[PDB]
């Protein structure tokens, strides 16, 4: 949803809604971690120094910063994923007129030839 | 709002607040029932439910409701000129 | 309803005052508080007649912001007068 | 306007034409007056008399896009038999976009994109049938 | 003789004719004391004295302001009269068949308009207001504060602190 | 291989040249040349032949 | 009334100089020049722009007028509300002009 | 970051003898070289004269680059019998205009932090005067010198101001004895109209140096050779209506930034215009930067550098 | 210039946070008026004549602009009476509230002043402004989404990539370039609007992040094509390489984080049933592209700008995030499918 | 006739066209802040009377 509705307004994190559990070294803070550690390379071209990988020992900053923010960031995504999936389930139940089930049906189709 | 404001606030924007003084608004009686109606998000949202009471508050700022109203009976009054007149006042 | 139709029909000669221009630069600059005169009048009476008393405050900071922009463009034709001789809508070399 | 488009709707469900014709005039030549408004940015020189001459060349050889349309599209309906098709009004498309090469002699051009201009005035003729939109609400 | 704001609003649009047809920032500039000051009494007859009279403590001070550049940086070549131009005239002329001819369709009943709301007659509804507060009367009898708009009072002095120093940069 | 006669092209001109208009010339480098020339701005007096009080 | 009074001062200030405009009449030479007060043909025909000097100082009345008129709720503003909440707000907009001024010793101008 | 806004300002730390000289137009035989290490009894900082490998000179490297390394085809020794088509001519000014400029840059930085009195060898100003010189006899051509003026109304307006203090010599005609009484051999043999020529371009440019309210003092063949005369006139010589007074937080600020960085200076002296002395071809381009990047001295570049410094890696 | 131009730049960010932080309609107009004071004396600056024409142009097409849009709030006086930033209520308001935007952020009549604009100004810092600028608008039309009539919001969008796309092929100056690539890309933020206003938010993201890194690119001095040619062959040649990586994302690539924008404004686009409309945003986008790809040929091929002229000395730029938003705006591909939620 | 004009030809319409209609809105307008504001005055006119949309 765009517009809050259950949550308060103007939040840096989740707090009301906290229980979740959020991820233990998971695939997706490595791909970031690889992005703070492309960004300690491509800084060696600009300003020119010595060997790309090899360089200056400030990759570490550029390192903990993507992890740091990008924690908070997934930390954001798997919270509006539950609550998107959490108001879907609860509208189903509360109207349920608007949902109807068909299931087992043997019905003919037209077969192509060739 | 895209960010809002926390603790402190700098409101006294809508209609119908803590007033100045004391002065109250003139269609203050109207504006109290447009807050009670849109309070709730499924109302304005669905604009159809309050659409009673919106069309209430059309009528006191604009008074287009009773403009043309008014004009019917000043013409009417034009319109009967040398037969059937009458002067209370 | 019926006074307020007059000064929107004053705001759209106004209106294409601030579109219209011929020679001087100097006639952008009067339609600018030309049209800020006539959203003050639409505001006086607005919020005067359903009388709000805290909203009555508004056009009085609207009427101090009338002339923000309007001291800061009269003050940027005295410099292109400086690189020129006089300001000109005629005499512009940017493309 | 809108209310104009909507007038051009109404028609083709009967078998009358000669209303059809008039009301393709008044939306080709409206969208003439747009494209003649937007070329007094380019500056006419002198006034009035090699102004007006702008105007001219514009907004006539627009409405004559739309007149030849509107007829082109109840000649097809009304030689041969079937109703609205998307292949009835390709000839229409084809007919319109052949006095673009007319308007300027070079005999290409306008006549080169015949099947361009065909095409893309069938493709709002599907628009006819209900899987068709151009502006979305839900 | 009913009518008091309606003749002043003719009054009104009158000199704002004199923008869109150009008539030099002399010309032109009488426009903000004729229909500006006139501008003012469309306030007045509202109500709040203040508000109606804070229009002639700027629109005439800031206009010597723009006086101090009619006589200078521009304009000072022909002072180009409204009534000789022939390009000036014709934008007048259809100008002034914008607001006389409207007046026309305003004598007996209600008057066309471009837009939807009808304008009526409207003489004793042209106040539209009751009499209800007293004791410090009116909603403009006590407009301008401070407090509430607490915010807003920073900002005004921001942008009064910001304009002086950057015309500093720009000359 | 690209040389110079194809660089011309790509010059600061129209990008794609021709059209009604070619009055445009490159930028300057940076900005401007001065319009140091026009207008004098020099206001003549006659202050005093007779009766200036001073 | 508002209106009477004013259009009575002003009906007959504009009729005293039609008093002055109808009566002197005899003759009207081509003895009527431009500039005049001290004589000689005008060496500065019509109009030039002359200009500057005072461009800066002008400005900024134009910045500060709108100021002035924001320092006119003091004596009738302050009667309601609070004084406390007021004292920290009525004296901010009082304090930043003089910095802004302040700003305006640093090079005022060729004026 | 700007450093401005803390205790370092501009305009501190200078003023009472600070003001920079500069020895211009020389015609052709270095006299003013001789004399200008005489002028170092008043001034603290002196700097030697921009030739051909003089922004090698310096920059980063202590040795100067060997000619591939540095500026394709640039010699004074080649420049002497100069010759028309697929030559030098006009590409050893273009680099000489370059290496000018960036000496000062790094001058007027040297002035503008903690205040000393610089000595400049020929200025920027003078080398139009060795370019017309060139250009009355059959040498360069006229569209040569419309990319010349280009490069000229760029970099020189964004400096503000020019020289305080200007010494010009004007020797007799018979300068090319004097020239040719040298030990070199290679700057011998020289053409008589193109130093007569520099002299007479001379006369036309110590004229509008002197009109733009710049002191300049006319010294003699037989005043020359005297340091106490020249070193009294320079403390004379009061600044009246110059462009040298500017002001102190607004003017100096932005020059002593565009000062700092050779970069910044260098960037509008690059013109993207096509000319036939100019060197274009990308494929002889590629080399030579092949060739700098296998240089011992840069390499790598800026501080850290291996086989030649490495002081930290952490 | 020392410590008040610290002040006038953060005004800017002051005068946007008035914009974010709102509920009341005059205070936004506020907030509009205080970005008018403080950009104008950055557009200046150096004091050009080139400047001078742009200031002027930058200031009567966008403070006359600002000027209908409180049209706009005093008919939300006339018409609805409550002063909110949430609907406009009236049909009448919204076509001169939307047209007011339209000259900062729909484009597609109001694009005349842009190239003049940005070539104007003489510093790299303060093309940056510009881009950065169009941040505020955007968050008065994220709360009045609604009421607003999508027929003439929607022709802001399709007729915007038209002119941006058509708009920057005759154009050799690189800041016109850019000009003309705002134009191309704020097209697509007047589509979302209508079409589920979340994910526009991050259109802004990925926009800015990739014209911020493309201005400080050109740190070191261009301002033409044949200019910015100049760049492998004489001065330093791995820059290079991350100036390819930015334009092929400022085109649509799906190896670039600049597809990301191109995924979700057609994914939401056709849940709400509209097939006929994003084709003719996708073949539009390929005129988008040319420009990026000329551009790239100045990376890429020899075309002979050596020059006599030759750097030895090392560039020191400002750089304020030329090293960590490259990163983000080349390779966020894989961390990217779940963003689109976090944003809003 | 079909392998390089013909199968080729497809391409000017989209190219050549293209560059046609582009240089209709790069060289149009010679600067002047008259002629873009011209235009803003039809661009209300289109809104209101030529669309149906209030």
């Amino acid at each position: 949803x765009x517009x809050x509705x259950x949550x308060x307004x103007x939040x840096x994190x989740x707090x009301x809604x906290x229980x979740x559990x959020x991820x233990x070294x998971x695939p997706r803070l490595a791909f970031v971690g690889f992005l703070g550690y492309c960004s300690g390379l491509i800084d060696n071209a600009i300003r020119r120094r010595p060997v790309l990988l090899a360089g200056l020992h400030r990759q570490l900053l550029y390192i903990t910063s993507f992890v740091f923010v990008g924690y908070y960031l997934l930390k954001r995504q798997d919270y509006m994923y539950a609550v998107r999936d959490h108001d879907m389930f609860s509208y189903i139940k509360s109207h349920x007129x608007x949902x109807x089930x068909x299931x087992x049906x043997x019905x003919x189709x037209x077969x192509x030839x060739x | 709002q895209k960010r809002l404001g926390v603790d402190l606030d700098r409101w006294m924007t809508i209609q119908s607040a803590e007033q100045p003084h004391k002065i109250p608004s003139r269609c203050h009686a109207f504006e109290k029932e447009w807050i009670e109606c849109a309070h709730g998000i499924g109302s304005i949202r669905a604009e159809k439910e309050c659409k009673i009471e919106f069309e209430d508050f059309r009528e006191c700022l604009l008074r287009q409701k009773t403009m043309k109203r008014l004009h019917a009976i000043r013409r009417q009054r034009e319109k009967l000129i040398k037969e059937g007149k009458y002067t209370p006042p | 309803s019926m006074v307020y139709m007059n000064i929107m029909m004053a705001f759209t000669v106004s209106l294409v005052g601030l579109l219209m221009y011929r020679s001087h630069l100097m006639s952008s600059l009067l339609c600018l508080e030309g049209m800020m005169l006539s959203l003050f009048v639409m505001a006086a009476l607005t919020i005067l007649n359903s009388h709000f008393t805290l909203a009555s405050m508004m056009p009085i900071i609207l009427l101090v912001f009338a002339a923000c922009e309007a001291a800061l463009g009269l003050s940027l034709l005295v410099m292109v007068s400086n690189t020129y001789g006089t300001d000109y809508v005629q005499n512009l070399n940017l493309l | 306007a809108k209310t104009v488009l909507r007038q051009y709707w109404d028609i083709p469900e009967g078998t009358e034409c000669h209303r059809k014709t008039y009301a393709t005039t008044s939306i080709g030549g409206a969208a003439g007056l747009v494209v003649s408004a937007y070329s007094v940015a380019l500056k006419t020189p002198t006034s009035f008399l090699e102004g007006v001459a702008r105007t001219g060349r514009y907004t006539f050889t627009a409405a004559a896009i739309g007149a030849i349309f509107g007829l082109t599209s109840c000649i097809s309906a009304q030689v041969r038999e079937k109703p609205d098709d998307p292949l009835n009004y390709l000839i229409g498309g084809c007919a319109g976009g052949l006095i673009l090469g007319a308007r300027t002699r070079s005999y290409g051009i306008g006549a080169a994109a015949c099947a361009y201009m065909g095409l893309t005035a069938a493709l709002v003729k599907m628009g006819q049938l209900e899987g068709w939109q151009v502006f979305a609400e839900p | 003789m009913l009518y008091i704001v309606f003749i002043l609003s003719v009054i009104f649009v009158m000199g704002f004719v004199g923008f869109s047809s150009k008539p030099s920032p002399i010309y032109g500039g009488l426009g903000l004391i004729v229909s500006g000051g006139v501008g003012c009494g469309i306030v007045l007859n509202f109500g709040g004295s203040f508000l109606g009279l804070m229009v002639f403590l700027i629109y005439l001070g800031g206009m010597m302001v723009v006086f101090g550049y009619t006589t200078a940086m521009a304009t000072e070549q022909y002072p180009e009269i409204w009534l000789s131009n022939k390009a000036v005239l014709g934008a007048f002329v259809t100008g002034l068949l914008m607001e006389f001819f409207m007046v026309y369709y305003v004598l007996k009943d209600k008057e066309v308009e471009v837009v939807f709301e009808f304008n009526g007659l409207g003489d004793w509804v042209i106040y539209d207001t009751g009499d209800s507060g007293f004791f410090s009367e009116e909603a403009m009898g006590i407009a301008a504060l401070y407090s509430y708009g607490t915010w807003l009072v920073i900002v005004t002095g921001w942008s009064l602190l910001i304009g002086v120093v950057v015309i500093m940069e720009i000359t | 291989q690209p040389d110079v006669e194809w660089a011309e092209q790509y010059g600061g001109a129209v990008m794609y040249p021709t059209k009604e208009t070619a009055h445009w010339k490159p930028p300057p480098w940076n900005d401007v040349d001065p319009p140091k020339d026009t207008l004098v701005s020099n206001l003549t007096l006659n202050f005093g032949p007779q009766h200036p009080a001073a | 009334n508002l209106m009477l009074a004013l259009l009575t001062n002003f009906t007959l200030a504009t009729l005293l100089v039609i008093i002055a405009f109808w009566l002197p009449q005899l003759n009207v030479y081509s003895e009527k020049t431009s500039p005049y007060e001290c004589g000689f043909d005008p060496m500065g025909s019509a109009r030039l722009p002359f200009s500057m000097k005072f461009f800066l100082v002008a400005i900024t009345f134009l910045l500060f007028d709108l100021e002035i008129a924001l320092l006119l709720p003091l004596p009738w503003a302050s009667q309601t509300a609070n004084l406390n909440t007021m004292l920290t707000m009525a004296l901010f907009l009082i304090i930043l002009l003089a910095v802004s001024l302040a700003y305006e010793w640093t090079q005022k101008g060729l004026e | 970051x700007x450093x401005x806004x803390x205790x370092x300002x501009x305009x501190x730390x200078x003023x009472x003898x600070x003001x920079x000289x500069x020895x211009x137009x020389x015609x052709x035989x270095x006299x003013x070289x001789x004399x200008x290490x005489x002028x170092x009894x008043x001034x603290x900082x002196x700097x030697x004269x921009x030739x051909x490998x003089x922004x090698x000179x310096x920059x980063x490297x202590x040795x100067x680059x060997x000619x591939x390394x540095x500026x394709x085809x640039x010699x004074x020794x080649x420049x002497x019998x100069x010759x028309x088509x697929x030559g030098n001519s006009y590409r050893l000014q273009a680099w000489l205009y370059a290496s000018r400029l960036l000496q000062y840059a790094d001058a007027l930085e040297h002035l503008l932090s903690t205040g000393q009195g610089v000595v400049l060898e020929r200025s920027i100003y003078s080398d139009f005067v060795f370019l017309e010189a060139m250009y009355r006899q059959g040498f360069i051509r006229k569209q040569c010198v419309d990319h010349y003026n280009q490069v000229k109304k760029v970099t020189i307006c964004e400096y503000l101001p020019p020289h305080v203090v200007v010494y010009v010599d004007v020797p007799v005609p018979e300068v090319q004895s004097r020239i040719q009484k040298k030990g070199n051999p290679h700057e011998m043999k020289i053409t008589s109209a193109y130093l007569q020529d520099i002299e007479n371009a001379y006369k036309g440019t110590f004229l509008p140096e002197m009109s733009e309210k710049c002191e300049v003092l006319q010294y003699s063949a037989w005043e020359a050779q005297d340091a106490e005369k020249v070193v009294e006139d320079i403390e004379y010589l009061k600044y009246d209506k110059g462009p040298w007074l500017d002001q102190n937080d607004r003017n100096l600020h932005k020059l002593r930034m565009l000062v700092q960085d050779k970069l910044e200076v260098l960037n509008y002296t690059s013109i993207p215009v096509f000319l036939p002395e100019v060197t274009v071809g990308a494929h002889q381009s590629d080399q030579v930067f092949q060739e700098f990047t296998e240089l011992p001295g840069r390499k790598y570049r800026a501080g850290y550098n291996e086989d030649v410094g490495d002081k930290w890696i952490w | 210039n020392p410590i008040i131009f610290i002040i006038i730049l953060l005004t800017i960010m002051l005068g946007t946070i008035i914009v974010m932080i709102s509920s009341h309609w005059l205070l936004v107009w506020i907030g509009f008026e205080m970005n008018m004071l403080a950009i104008i004396p950055i557009m200046m600056k150096n004091h050009n004549p080139r400047a001078t024409e742009a200031s002027t142009k930058y200031f009567l097409t966008q403070s006359t602009a600002s000027m209908l849009l409180m049209m706009a709030v005093i008919i939300n006086l006339m018409f609805s009476g409550q002063w909110t930033v949430m609907k406009l209520f009236n049909p009448m308001a919204s076509m001169l509230m939307t047209m007011a935007l339209a000259m900062k952020l729909g484009m597609a009549p109001f694009h005349f002043w842009v190239p003049e604009v940005t070539q104007g100004i003489p510093l790299s810092s303060g093309l940056i402004l510009l881009t950065w600028q169009k941040l505020a608008p955007m968050s008065v039309l994220y709360q009045i989404f609604p009421s607003i009539n999508l027929n003439l919001i929607l022709t802001l969008s399709v007729l915007s990539i038209l002119i941006g796309g058509w708009g920057g092929l005759n154009q050799t100056q690189l800041r016109k370039i850019m000009a003309y690539s705002s134009i191309a890309h704020m097209g697509w933020m007047t589509a979302v609007l209508p079409y589920n206003p979340t994910m526009t938010l991050l259109n802004l993201i990925i926009y800015i992040i990739m014209t911020s890194t493309m201005f400080t690119m050109f740190m070191a001095n261009s301002t033409t094509t044949t200019l910015s040619l100049s760049h492998t062959w004489n001065k330093t040649p791995i820059m290079t390489v991350l100036i390819l990586a930015t334009l092929l994302s400022m085109g649509g690539l799906p190896p670039l984080s600049g597809f990301m924008p191109k995924w979700m404004i057609i994914q939401e686009m056709t849940k709400n049933n509209s097939i006929i409309l994003p084709t003719f945003m996708a073949i539009t986008a390929l005129l988008n592209l040319y420009f990026y790809m000329r551009l790239t040929y100045s990376t890429t091929l020899t075309m002979f700008p050596s020059t006599n002229n030759m750097k030895m000395k090392w560039q020191f730029p400002l750089m304020k995030k030329m090293t960590f938003l490259p990163t983000m705006v080349v390779l966020s591909t894989m961390m990217l499918p779940l963003t689109p939620m976090l944003s809003v | 006739l079909l392998d390089l004009i013909w199968l080729e030809a497809i391409l000017p319409k989209t190219i050549s066209l293209a560059q046609m209609k582009a240089s209709t809105l790069v060289t149009n307008q010679k600067g002047l802040i008259k002629l873009y504001f011209l235009s803003f005055l039809i661009t209300i006119l289109i809104s209101m009377i030529l669309f149906n949309f209030h």
